[PDB]
């Protein structure tokens, strides 16, 4: 041991990490349309560790980039459409339908045996920054949701697989990750110290401090 | 003179490469000047935070547990409090704003500061012997030990903040720790018309300059 | 002559092999982490005199376990939790005209050795204990708690004759008698606890056993002295605000 | 035959050789979740001959670098999840757990018909070099173990197949190459003269110094 | 025009190409100065070492292995002892110092330093005839035969020493090796109250500069 100095306490590199956020499967031939594809709202409160890390800051700022890993099991070359909706674009809600046909919806095809898709989406808000917390209403009449603003909003990811006239019995499955760039974040905010028991809420059961010893004096 | 060499054709999970961006021809809102930006998570270690020294077995609620208990009748040589320096392990300094920044981190050392504010009566006088034990150091057992090593005598009634700067704090992943301790030194001297008890409160700080190295996650939120 | 070095004892005694070109020197030779140099440490240390018969094998001693009970050195041990220490052993034998032998006084850094038994443990006090010179033994070890102690293979497993690469000095009884090594700190961290780690470890190996003739006295005395050089330790007070 | 000079004998170039180190084998199928990933201890005191050249040193500063090579045997494209764990991180116990997800371990994703995969790993240890040869014990009431400390520890690298909801019936196996790089070494100590009977401690039998011959004059 | 060409999408298993860092933002302990840095395996073969010079078929314990015996009652005109200078194939020489870097490697040639140190009575005096034979010619049979071709008068009453640089020194993968061997000339002769019986002690050396070229592994321990 010997003391030196840091330099990887940085926020850009304390929050700036590649972590698994949704993981999904889907089927291309079943009786339900909602597993012939898959959707997912773009958020960072499902994965709890990650979660805990970007609540300690109020107003984060940063551009993200998403990497899909998909893998797929039972012949020839399959090719995947991973559609990008970004807020208030058009949303498919089947399989096969002009949304998916929307220019204004960027759409990587990416097909099997090459390195993984990825595309790096920008600071997109109307804001100045994305807000972790607020303490407001939808409405000035403050009778609407709690907690909840508009300008925090990030688009979706649709997946599906491009299939010709009748599909094949094909299952895949997708895996995402998730990695803000160039963070900057403004105001700190102490760690959280309760479970969480819901993924938008701030809601909570009291908890002990901290974890007692048998009297003052005795240290061991 | 190829880029077909093995181990460049992977997702490694931890890329610095540029990718494309999904939507060009897209103008940013641009940043605004908000008050309080941060730079380093050492800058939030470096902020006082209230310890949690007294934390008894039975406790009967939580707010009692920053509270260090002082009264009138104890005797003249008894001890106040005991701590074992160890930032990040040690149950009391655990979950402080410097406990959590360091269990974030395998490999840390540095300094702390241990600020020691009496909040009671504005009458009362008396004295301590806050006392520290070198890393290797056995805890003193009596008021006399204590005063053989490393003390401060700490005056109620001329001050009532006592600052002490302490060094050698490592990770230490039983174990080499500091101690600090207290004794009584004359007890606490009241006039007519006045509480016979008061408190002290305690608080910790990551001093000039610490030094982390190496991430990791907490142990504490479960996945 | 006789160059009489004062400390606060005196060694007369009349070439010096630096263990590979540096001398001991302070680690401020380069707050949070204070530093306490002891300076009335050094001083001549005169180990037990082990008598060289003529059906002898050879000795050890672990260092600094050596010192472990020697004065000031012994209680600074003790007291302080890291320190760091370069050594000036002088290992002397006084021997006639008629008396023919030749030893290897050598200093090997970081020496581990292989229990009697294979895949066994053995116990701390069968390496060191004090001041003792541990023997070497001809032949195998068979007693289950001790070292190997085999000569040829030299108690690690290297050969016996390979010994010469680690700062090393003969002392032939045909001309000299006196071997200065002067040992620097040579260890991968800074600064160490000196119970859990044995620095370095001098063997004294007789390479030509002692032949005395006749009526001549049966054993010859290698007196071993050690002063522990700039020696530096850990702060015990409290930095500034 | 004629002199000329040498520079083939730097130590950069003596201890820097690429060479096995270990080869093991899964099932993605089968009773034994100890069969469905391979755990692997990085430490260079396996392969005999590689342990008696990096022994004649006592100090040893390096950064290594590891690469794979992955076979497969039983029909669609099969990804590797190659995590490797660093000192004090959480390790897996089982196949799929939350140890695989943690996103401090980098992960190598590698697909089958590509160039092999490889990373290079720094030299991490709080020391100012690994030491080969420790005299001492862990603690100081010296009780414990005997030439062990955790200085000179390196991480455990998992291998597991990313696979789907039902894996195929595949085994794999894995063959791992190991190479310092940028070495430096301090202290030179005596080639060994024993064969090893432990992985982990120095332990021997005496044996002769050298092979014999008629006698002393006879010479041929 | 082209990275596709034939040769380059392989692992070579000897590839000096850069590669991915593992874990990047991670700061390195610094190097710290520690005594006795090397540089080259050849360092460590230039230091003296004791060969086994003596290493009969019949030997009692291998601690005698490294003394010559030279007694009192001998002959005028005997042997002393007989070596084949070839360090890397001839059991002498086979396992020490300069014997164990040299077997790392397939091509290698040089001069090598033989130093003979006389351990034994301070009142002992002699000569002997340290001879040397070049590598087409045969060893000597008499003491007038060594006498005729390169020979060194060792006095051991004058000296202690005789250090002897040999050229011509390769690898020769019978042979042709030089010879070295020494001889009686006048005998041991001692005073009253002096042992019958001394020694002497051989050292081996890789001399100012030798070449060694391919790297090959050992054919000692085996895997």
């Amino acid at each position: 041991k010997n003391y030196h100095s840091r330099s990887e306490s940085t926020v850009e590199n304390f929050l700036g990490r590649s972590a698994c956020v949704y993981m999904e499967e889907y089927k291309t031939t079943d009786n339900d349309v909602n597993k012939k594809f898959v959707a997912w709202p773009i958020n960072t409160k499902q994965m709890v560790q990650m979660r805990r890390k970007l609540e300690m800051f109020t107003y984060l700022r940063f551009d993200m980039e998403v990497t899909f890993v998909i893998t797929s099991r039972q012949m020839p070359v399959l090719t995947h459409q991973i559609m990008y909706v970004p807020p208030g674009g058009p949303i498919p809600a089947k399989v096969d339908d002009y949304a998916w046909q929307t220019s204004t919806n960027p759409s990587i095809f990416w097909t099997e045996g090459n390195a993984p898709a990825r595309m790096s989406i920008p600071f997109i808000s109307i804001g100045n920054a994305y807000s972790n917390f607020y303490d407001g209403w939808s409405n000035f009449d403050q009778r609407g949701s709690y907690g909840y603003n508009t300008l925090n909003n990030l688009g979706h990811i649709y997946v599906r697989h491009v299939s010709g006239s009748s599909p094949h019995p094909i299952t895949s499955t997708i895996r995402v990750y998730f990695k803000p760039k160039h963070t900057r974040a403004w105001v700190p905010r102490p760690p959280r110290l309760c479970q969480y028991k819901k993924a938008f809420s701030v809601d909570f059961t009291p908890t002990p401090i901290t974890d007692t010893r048998k009297d003052i004096n005795t240290v061991t | 003179p190829t880029m077909n060499t093995p181990g460049s054709t992977q997702f490694l999970t931890s890329d610095d490469f540029q990718s494309p961006c999904a939507l060009p021809q897209f103008d940013v809102t641009p940043s605004m000047n908000i008050p309080g930006e941060v730079k380093n998570l050492m800058e939030i270690a470096e902020v006082d935070s209230v310890v949690p020294v007294n934390n008894v077995q039975d406790t009967t609620d939580q707010m009692e547990m920053f509270r260090i208990p002082v009264t009138i009748n104890a005797p003249l040589q008894q001890q106040v409090f005991g701590l074992r320096l160890q930032p990040g392990l040690d149950s009391v300094f655990k979950h402080t704003l410097l406990g959590e920044i360091l269990n974030y981190y395998a490999h840390w050392s540095g300094s702390m500061k241990l600020t020691f504010v009496f909040c009671g009566s504005a009458m009362a006088t008396g004295k301590f012997l806050i006392a520290y034990s070198p890393p290797g150091a056995n805890p003193p057992k009596t008021r006399k030990d204590a005063m053989l090593g490393t003390h401060i005598i700490w005056d109620i009634g001329l001050q009532s903040s006592c600052v002490l700067c302490v060094p050698w704090i490592s990770q230490t992943h039983y174990t080499s720790a500091g101690y600090v301790t207290c004794w009584y030194q004359t007890g606490m001297i009241v006039p007519p018309g006045t509480p016979n008890s008061s408190s002290i409160m305690c608080f910790a700080s990551a001093c000039n300059d610490f030094s982390v190295r190496m991430l990791r996650d907490t142990p504490f939120i479960s996945q | 002559r006789s160059i009489t070095l004062g400390n606060s004892t005196i060694t007369t005694q009349e070439n010096v092999v630096v263990g590979y070109g540096r001398w001991p020197t302070y680690l401020r030779d380069d707050e949070d982490q204070p530093t306490q140099p002891d300076v009335a440490t050094c001083r001549f240390y005169t180990l037990d005199s082990i008598k060289w018969e003529k059906g002898s094998v050879g000795w050890w001693w672990k260092f600094p376990e050596a010192l472990s009970d020697m004065g000031l050195f012994g209680q600074n041990m003790q007291y302080h939790y890291l320190g760091r220490a370069g050594y000036t052993i002088h290992v002397q034998c006084n021997a006639s005209k008629f008396h023919q032998g030749c030893l290897l006084v050598v200093c090997v850094p970081e020496a581990e050795m292989g229990g009697a038994v294979v895949g066994q443990a053995f116990s701390a006090t069968a390496m060191a204990n004090g001041d003792k010179a541990y023997e070497f033994t001809s032949a195998t070890q068979s007693d289950q708690t001790k070292v190997q102690t085999a000569i040829h293979n030299a108690g690690m497993g290297v050969g016996v004759g390979n010994l010469t690469i680690y700062p090393h000095q003969w002392i032939n009884l045909r001309t000299n008698n006196s071997a200065t090594i002067v040992m620097p700190y040579i260890n991968s961290v800074p600064m160490d606890n000196m119970f859990r780690h044995y620095n370095f470890t001098l063997m004294v190996i007789p390479f030509v056993k002692l032949d005395y003739a006749d009526t001549a006295s049966t054993y010859v005395p290698i007196t071993v002295t050690v002063a522990p050089m700039c020696a530096e330790y850990n702060g015990l007070r409290l930095a500034q605000a």
